[PDB]
């Protein structure tokens, strides 16, 4: 089975810049290599067929190139629009095969996040379960620490975390965690913290509550 | 294939007049009839298009096919113009592809 | 316009079978060098292709999947239909049908929108629709946040709103996690200047489709 290896797996680049996708095969694909581009909720769009051709309706500033194990698509000068998902998929042979994909996101200046920390609802808590939630807001590049304590106890595996798409205006991401423990042994605990490290934060912001106390 | 592929690519190169005038006998086209094919289109003559699909034709038969010797080509009854052949093996031939036959 | 559409999104049993349907528009399923295949992505995942047919029912399945694919097609109906046996957990994903740009060879050119097919043992579930409780007082004279969690909800997908839409400023609704319980959980969010929290009020409009379920929550301060 032909083995697509897409690099890098993110690439971030500014708009008017030129841009570089690669798409290794594990065997000769000669030139058969196609190309999609995919935005978020959508179904992927053909832009290059067997390795250079451009298909109609995509404008001229995407080229593929390469044959054999090694092809590049190429962007001259990046527009917003063209910030998405990309995949490689060969059609030399059966079976046919898909990349992993390289995903080409906006570099913009770095923004700190605003953080915020919400305590379980009363509703909630009738239920037996306390759902603990920190928000991080409008904040670049991608990569945030959050770092839940209850009682100064650093806590680990107990939390989940998303992340919403890049921001269409501002090319921010925003972060979600949710820290979940019983009712029993929420009750057993005062304070609750989220501490976030992030490149715009010249120090950790630490967001907190004290149980009981609103 | 990777023969296969060539000379379906070929064969769109070259029908995308070939051979004005040159009749060869009609093939009754279905699975492995190669020889056959080229058991035809070898009798054409001054035709230096068709020339690589012969070559090609070559590799897919297990034994020598020359001019005017027939053994997998049973039938010679209709003639049919090279361009019309050609275009037939095409279809036969991305039909075996898509099969992967 | 050449059009595909596949059928709704369905939910299968652990060792039930999936069937699909895609309908077709803007050409016939008996013309020369017509083909509909399918691939299908799991959520965060790559594309993986499963099959496709052509105008002459030659097929072609993806051999990891073979003993547990058919696919059909029926011209007449303008229809092509995948079915897959056995279904597992890791089957989720959204299935695509979708033209073959070529009329021999294997790459895609007109797509359906997609379907999201959920594997699982679990019921539908409405949500549960807790407070994100607004972040300072409204007289402290900062940005604050406030939000809805929207819990416990099986299969996806749900969709929010805010104010019936007309507060769209500042909404951040976050991708759905799957919980160890098998079901999903987000948060919806919003930031507003501490000062309308006197003044304006604030309603998440939840939407599960699959379970029929519509709520309407009202995020106020926590009356401390």
């Amino acid at each position: 089975e032909i083995v697509l290896t897409q690099s890098p797996a993110t690439l971030s680049l500014s708009p008017g810049e030129r841009a570089t996708l690669s798409c290794r095969a594990s065997k000769s694909i000669s030139k058969y290599l196609a190309w999609y581009q995919q935005k978020p909720g959508q179904a992927p769009r053909l832009l290059i067929y067997s390795g250079s051709t451009l298909q109609s309706g995509i404008p001229a500033r995407f080229s593929g190139s390469g044959s054999g194990t090694d092809f590049t698509l190429t962007i001259s000068s990046l527009e917003p629009e063209d910030f998405a998902v990309y995949y490689c998929q060969q059609h030399n042979e059966y079976p046919y095969t898909f990349g992993q994909g390289t995903k080409l996101e906006i570099k913009r200046t770095v923004a700190a996040p605003s953080v915020f920390i919400f305590p379980p609802s009363d509703e909630q808590l009738k239920s037996g379960t306390a759902s603990v939630v920190c928000l991080l807001n409008n904040f670049y590049p991608r990569e945030a620490k959050v770092q839940w304590k209850v009682d100064n106890a650093l806590q680990s595996g107990n939390s989940q975390e998303s992340v919403t798409e890049q921001d269409s205006k501002d090319s921010t991401y925003s972060l979600s965690s949710t820290l979940t423990l019983s009712k029993a042994d929420y009750e057993k605990h005062k304070v609750y913290a989220c501490e976030v490290t992030h490149q715009g934060l010249s120090s950790p912001v630490t967001k907190s509550f004290n149980r009981g106390e609103c | 294939s990777t023969a296969l592929r060539e000379l379906i690519e070929e064969l769109v190169n070259i029908t995308q007049p070939l051979c004005n005038g040159s009749m060869v006998w009609s093939i009754n086209l279905t699975a492995g009839m190669y020889c056959a094919a080229l058991e035809s289109l070898i009798n054409v003559s001054g035709c230096s298009a068709i020339e690589k699909t012969q070559r090609m034709l070559s590799g897919f038969c297990p034994h020598k096919v020359s001019a005017g010797q027939f053994s997998s080509l049973h039938v010679r009854d209709t003639k049919i113009e090279v361009a019309q052949f050609v275009k037939d093996l095409l279809l036969h031939l991305k039909k075996l592809f898509r099969e992967g036959r | 316009q050449v059009t595909l559409k596949e059928s709704g999104p369905v939910l299968v049993k652990p060792t039930e079978t999936l069937t699909l349907t895609c309908t077709v528009s803007g050409f016939s399923l008996s013309t020369y060098g017509m083909g509909v295949g399918w691939i299908r992505q799991p959520p965060g995942k790559a594309l993986e292709w499963l099959a496709h047919i052509w105008w002459d029912d030659v097929k072609r399945y993806n051999p990891a999947l073979k003993s547990r694919l058919t696919i059909s097609k029926d011209t007449s109906k303008s229809q092509v239909v995948l079915t897959m046996t056995n279904m597992d957990p890791v089957d989720t994903a959204t299935y695509y049908c979708a033209r073959m740009g070529s009329d021999y060879d294997v790459w895609f050119d007109y797509w359906g929108q997609g379907t999201l097919v959920t594997v699982s043992s679990a019921s539908t579930k409405g949500p549960s629709v807790f407070p994100l409780a607004p972040s300072s007082k409204s007289t402290s004279g900062g940005t604050a946040a406030l939000g809805c969690l929207v819990k416990d909800y099986f299969p996806e997908p749900v969709t929010v709103s805010w104010n019936s839409g007309a507060l769209t400023s500042g909404v951040h609704t976050f991708p759905a996690v799957l919980q160890s319980s098998g079901l999903y959980s987000l948060s919806s969010v919003v930031t507003v200047p501490s000062s309308s929290l006197g003044t304006q009020t604030y309603i998440c409009n939840v939407n599960h489709k699959p379970s029929n379920t519509k709520v309407d929550k009202k995020v106020e301060p926590k009356s401390c």
